[PDB]
RNA sequence: CCCGGCGAGGGGAGUGAAAAAGAACCUGAAACCGUGUACGUACAAGCAGUGGGAGCACGCUUAGGCGUGUGACUGCGUACC
RNA sequence: AGGACCGAACCGACUAAUGUUGAAAAAUUAGCGGAUGACUUGUGGCUGGGGGUGAAAGGCCAAUCAAACCGGGAGAUAGCU
RNA sequence: CACAGGUGGUCAGGUAGAGAAUACCAAGGCGCUUGAGAGAACUCGGGUGAAGGAACUAGGCAAAAUGGUGCCGUAACUUC
RNA sequence: AAUUCCUUGUCGGGUAAGUUCCGACCUGCACGAAUGGCGUAAUGAUGGCCAGGCUGUCUCCACCCGAGACUCAGUGAAAUU
RNA sequence: GAUGUCGGCUCAUCACAUCCUGGGGCUGAAGUAGGUCCCAAGGGUAUGGCUGUUCGCCAUUUAAAGUGGUACGCGAGCUGGGUUUAGAACGUCGUGAGACAGUUCGGUCCCUAUCUGCCGUGGGCGCUGGAGAACUGAGGGGGGCUGCUCCUAGUACGAGAGGACCGGAGUGGACGCAUCACUGGUGUUCGGGUUGUCAUGCCAAUGGCACUGCCCGGUAGCUAAAUGCGGAAGAGAUAAGUGCUGAAAGCAUCUAAGCACGAAACUUGCCCCGAGAUGAGUUCUCCCUGACCCUUUAAGGGUCCUGAAGGAACGUUGAAGACGACGACGUUGAUAGGCCGGGUGUGUAAGCGCAGCGAUGCGUUGAGCUAACCGGUACUAAUGAACCGUGAGGCUUAACCUU
């Protein structure tokens, strides 16, 4: 019928702010747990590209202390709070790898400005 | 892990630098381990003033996977490596009080308010 | 209980308000058109006709054509049939639909199986595969002696070799259904449908007790 | 392998029933010429529905 | 008395009831009772070939004036 | 198997595949009509109409970003000024196969391709 | 003289007693593969034979129940050195 | 300087992947050692079968080696098949 | 055998690179003749791999990593 | 121990483990001083074991590419019998 | 004149004399627990080490770690790791050659399937006029395993501690099927990056070639390591077993008549193949209603006119597959390629201005370029035919047709 890779785009959010990789930004999220809502955030820097319809996620990159971690947050998510853009980049390329080790003063790629 | 034998990390005040998979645990005719799985461990190791000595041999459950780990949302949290927290051989929860390095939010659960109480990641 | 003829459209990773997601296959709901409506007036026959597509049919049979002329004259995209219970049929109009799986908590799901080309020897059956080394004589894989000896001295029947999916049905059995959506006229349901996409399956009110 | 005995010359004729080349069930000629066809491609004059093409 | 049969499949002897033979297929008890009873493949198969049993107590041959046999 | 795909594979390995093209793509230009297998015209077909939509106006940066992708001498000195005025009046099939039949020398079923508005042509035979 | 590269190969026509002596030419088996015809092969089964046999083609069987060849089918049945 | 090294050409073949009615009467590709030395190596000559020739394996003697090839005794012998 | 085999003398162009390795390339040779299409098992060749690290196997074996120049830094043993 | 009738000796060690391997011991095969012995640097494509960089050998196998198979076209074997 | 092995990978299958659940009897068994235990082939029955190891030892999982056979399964499947004294040589023995059931080092192993099977797949014929569509079940297999705790239930029972089972429930484990969105694999028909040389006259910019040069991201497809998920309530015929009424022996008793209950096996239900089932099938939809000569005639032969419904070759081709078949589909056409809008990919093209020492980056532009997926578009190629198939289609008994 008509519904084959348009319900892809259908399903896919409206409001969400717009992207490069290497755009830094911060996922805010909750604990979820047995009964008391608290939030935290991960921040750092988005290695990779997006935009998968409703299946979009913020892979971050956290490197910020430590040995290094990803993390997925799938945007379109209930529990995904809040997203502040923040810094948002350019690389011309797919991976970021070469921080991976290094975390200090290694998440905060430029903004691209005027 | 997902093979026979496997090095991976302390992840505890419990030892030292490697400790190792003898087993997986929670069915048999397996090689390979699950997301949510418990590990079976040797000290390889130890530390002279840890909780355990060179090849005692405890109950473990994981805590960092190099390909990732996944639940809630099926999305993956992608480590540098594999770690393990030791549990109780019998009696669950872990026996370490410290956790080193980062963690999952896939542990997020009654029987592990223990280890997600901890100040490096997820609270 | 029939099946609704479905079409393999769509599939999904869905989430719920409570931080869950669900892996989901997604189904476009197409009515029922009836053909005749069959019942036991006519043979020990007892079972419903129904046509979910349409087709151009401009080289249909004229065998085909009388078909489509007496059911909803909408030159069908071709015949499947339902066996039925519970008292003979209600004969008119019965555009079969989402209403379906309102109290239809899990499905059955019955395909047109699985179109995996030659699958045969290895693949269709998760055989190992020969040693990569020892300079193995035209051998970095062989399926094993499939008997034994003289003692029964023959191959038995059902042993595991060779041969095509020949595309018979599969059913995978009791599948959940996650939600039914009228109006954007989808069916999502928990686990897979057989094929590649844009297959047709039957998605039919599961068997099992 | 190898075989038990010498295999019937029926045998042989046998084996081939199945791959011989089968009938075309008759011809084509064009709507547009006295030139004759082939059945659902083009001569080197164009002749299929008149017109041209392919004038090599 | 089991009507023994192993078509290829699964350790064990395969088996059939005395119960299925009547009451399924009813014909079966008679036709493999006289099939033992004629000489070796081939005229036994058309010896056998000219018996009918049907289902019972409906039987099709009403035309042909069947001359009745009490035994 | 090969369900769910499109595009054919010809006769050997990826670095002889992109060689082959350069060739074939580049004797599309230098002789306006050919005839090969039909397999062979439809990757044919394939290669030269996206670079014709580009080409299909003329601009002189847009000739540069042509020589970018693909770098041709040929291709980019017949594009632009000869054939962009020639295809403006389509939106694709700016080229038609003919089934011409099956090859001689075996018996490979093959396809001629000809320039849509194709009317002037050579009057040698072709094989 | 026909087909054909200008080829290969055969044929017709003509030559001789003879080419059913055509050039690798003497007459010519048997393996060998293929054609033409008859009868046969889809209730169909193993030394393929033996014993019994519907049928049909051909033979004016003086028609006087036959001859010729094959044979549905089936009782019986384990090669030779 | 070097019976030193890593390493081509140039000589070999500890192992590995393949070849096994091969592409080929050990070749192909890769790891590996010798490569100024007790080396590699052209030309021309020479020893002849239980005899040569061997840093020795009962090695090597015409893509052949725990017994070369040919012409003769010789129709060896046959308690055997 | 148009053998993917074997074979001595002489010569020595460009860039990058310990160098006559080796990537491309001037002079020069040359398409080692089944073809085209498909891209089944399977065979051989060719490319790749999550997590693991020999757990494979008799055996860490073409697997695969390593390799060059510059620099810091450098063990027991030793005929230095 | 390359050496051991028994035997995979006893115990420690790496070890998830340990017939082998290494260290110690004798409760010692027929060990044992030029078919030499203790001990040793460098050396050998040398043997046994281990962790790591690293790896499809494998756990557990998936897909992609080509030459045969296979498709379409040509020619056209062999072990056997 | 050939039945040819250990050890190790692959692949199994049959006998139940059952490792185990499942129904039940005994107990010097109260219940728990142990001892005793019949029925029963249906089904599941783990992995690393050392060594050439069957067997050994050791570490470990799970409720669990079976019994017997197979040229002591399986080189017309795999390998010499072993036998290894083709071969040195250590240890040993003999004057020696040579040997060793002591030992260590690497080490050549064939076969394209005749008939036969097994799985998959087509052709040919027949289903009684033909054709196209759904379809029934004569027959024959899949699943059949098995743990957990929660209720049932601290209760009967026992001196007390303690303490029943079936049935409902969700869920693991083995086993098995399907799936590609998730998480990974690949994705030689998508973008980007990068070392080198060769090239586009030269510069800006850029590409061929080095395994797809190398390398990272990647759609749809396929795929497991990831994803979904059965293993059933019910029924009957029972088994062992508790009986009931009841004899030989005035009774008792599962037995002879008789009838209640009584297991995954058996007949099944749930699942799949299946009309050649020659007692060859039904129901729905479609079409064919002209003619003469001859002879043996439920008949065939010749011939005029004449062959529909339907088929197939042929054509582009597929969400189907070796070949085919199956399927979209041939201008009436969205089949395919192009092309447009959208999908999902990549990270802001080339050109122009500018900062900067220049490489390069950046505003212009949130760019350009783009594969398989969806809808549109006839832009482009699939002409008119011809051909297999024909003019209502067997005898005969009974029923109906003036019959």
């Amino acid at each position: 019928s008509n519904i084959i890779k348009q319900l892809e785009q259908e399903q896919m959010k409206q409001d969400v702010p717009s992207f490069r990789p290497g755009d830094t930004v911060e996922v805010k999220v909750w604990v979820v747990e047995g009964s008391k809502k608290r939030l935290q955030a991960f921040e750092g820097v988005v290695i990779a590209i997006r935009n998968r319809g409703l299946h979009s996620a913020f892979t971050v990159r956290k490197i910020s202390n430590g040995e290094g971690v990803e993390r997925v947050f799938q945007t379109h998510s209930p529990v995904v709070d809040s997203i502040s853009v923040k810094r948002r980049g350019a690389v011309r390329k797919a991976k970021l790898y070469y921080l991976r080790e290094r975390t200090g003063k290694a998440a905060r790629i430029k903004e691209r400005l005027n | 892990m997902i093979q026979e034998q496997t090095m991976l990390n302390v992840a505890d005040n419990s030892g030292a630098r490697r400790v190792m998979c003898i087993k997986v645990l929670g069915g048999s005719h397996r090689r390979y381990a699950g997301v949510g799985d418990i590990i079976k461990i040797t000290i390889k190791e130890a530390i002279p003033r840890g909780k355990v000595k060179k090849g005692d041999v405890l109950k473990a459950v994981v805590v960092r996977t190099k390909k990732g780990v996944r639940r809630p949302d099926g999305s993956v949290i992608r480590f540098d490596g594999n770690a393990c927290v030791l549990l109780n051989n019998n009696s669950e929860q872990p026996i370490g009080t410290r956790i080193f390095g980062p963690v999952t939010r896939e542990l997020r659960s009654e029987k592990f308010m223990k280890i997600i109480s901890l100040a490096p990641e997820v609270l | 209980m029939i099946g609704l003829v479905g079409k393999k459209v769509g599939m999904t990773r869905i989430f719920t308000e409570d931080g869950v997601s669900i892996p989901v296959t997604v189904i476009e709901v197409e009515a029922n058109r009836v053909t005749q409506v069959k019942d036991l007036a006519n043979d020990g026959y007892r079972a419903i006709q129904v046509t979910t597509g349409a087709k151009k049919a401009n080289r249909v049979t004229k065998p085909e054509a009388g078909h489509f002329a007496k059911a909803g004259v909408e030159a069908g995209r071709g015949l499947w049939e339902f066996r039925l219970a519970e008292g003979e049929e209600f004969t008119v109009g019965q555009s079969i639909s989402v209403e379906l799986f309102a109290d239809v908590k899990k499905v059955d799901v019955t395909g047109t199986s699985k179109g995996k080309g030659f699958a045969g020897t290895v693949k269709r059956w998760n055989f190992r595969t020969q040693d990569a080394t020892h300079g193995n004589s035209l051998s970095h894989r062989v399926p094993g002696s499939i008997g034994q000896n003289q003692t029964p001295g023959k191959v038995f029947k059902g042993k595991k070799m060779a041969g095509q999916m020949g595309n018979e049905r599969v059913t995978v059995q009791s599948l959940d259904v996650v939600r039914v959506d009228a109006e954007r006229n989808l069916l999502l349901v928990k686990g897979a449908v057989p094929g590649a996409t844009g297959s047709d399956l039957i998605v039919k009110p599961a068997v099992k007790a | 392998a190898v075989q038990q005995n010498k295999p019937t010359r029926s045998k042989r004729g046998m084996r081939r029933s199945h791959d011989a080349l089968t009938a075309v069930t008759s011809l084509s000629v064009d709507k547009t010429s006295g030139e004759k066809h082939l059945r659902h491609h083009i001569t080197a004059d164009g002749y299929y529905r008149g017109r041209k093409v392919i004038a090599k | 008395k089991v009507y023994y049969h192993h078509t290829g499949h699964i350790g064990g002897i395969k088996q059939a009831t005395f119960e299925e033979m009547i009451a399924r297929r009813p014909e079966r008890v008679i036709e493999i009772a006289v099939k033992g009873m004629l000489p070796k493949g081939p005229l036994g198969r058309a010896m056998f070939r000219k018996l009918k049993v049907y289902a019972g107590n409906e039987h099709n041959h009403a035309a042909q004036q069947p001359q009745v046999l009490d035994i | 198997m090969r369900h769910r795909k499109s595009g054919r594979q010809l006769n050997r390995n990826s670095s002889h595949r992109q060689a082959m093209f350069r060739n074939m793509a580049g004797s599309l230009v230098r002789h306006e009509i050919i005839k090969t297998t039909l397999p062979k015209a439809k990757e044919l077909r394939r290669v030269v109409e996206p670079l014709i939509t580009l080409a299909k106006t003329d601009s002189v940066a847009n000739r540069r970003l042509a020589f970018a992708r693909t770098r041709d001498n040929e291709i980019v000195a017949k594009l632009f000024n000869e054939l962009g005025p020639r295809f403006a009046s389509r939106a694709g099939g700016y080229t038609r196969i003919l089934k011409c039949g099956f090859r001689a020398g075996d018996n490979a079923p093959m396809a001629y391709i000809e320039l849509v508005d194709r009317s002037e042509k050579a009057e040698a035979a072709a094989e």
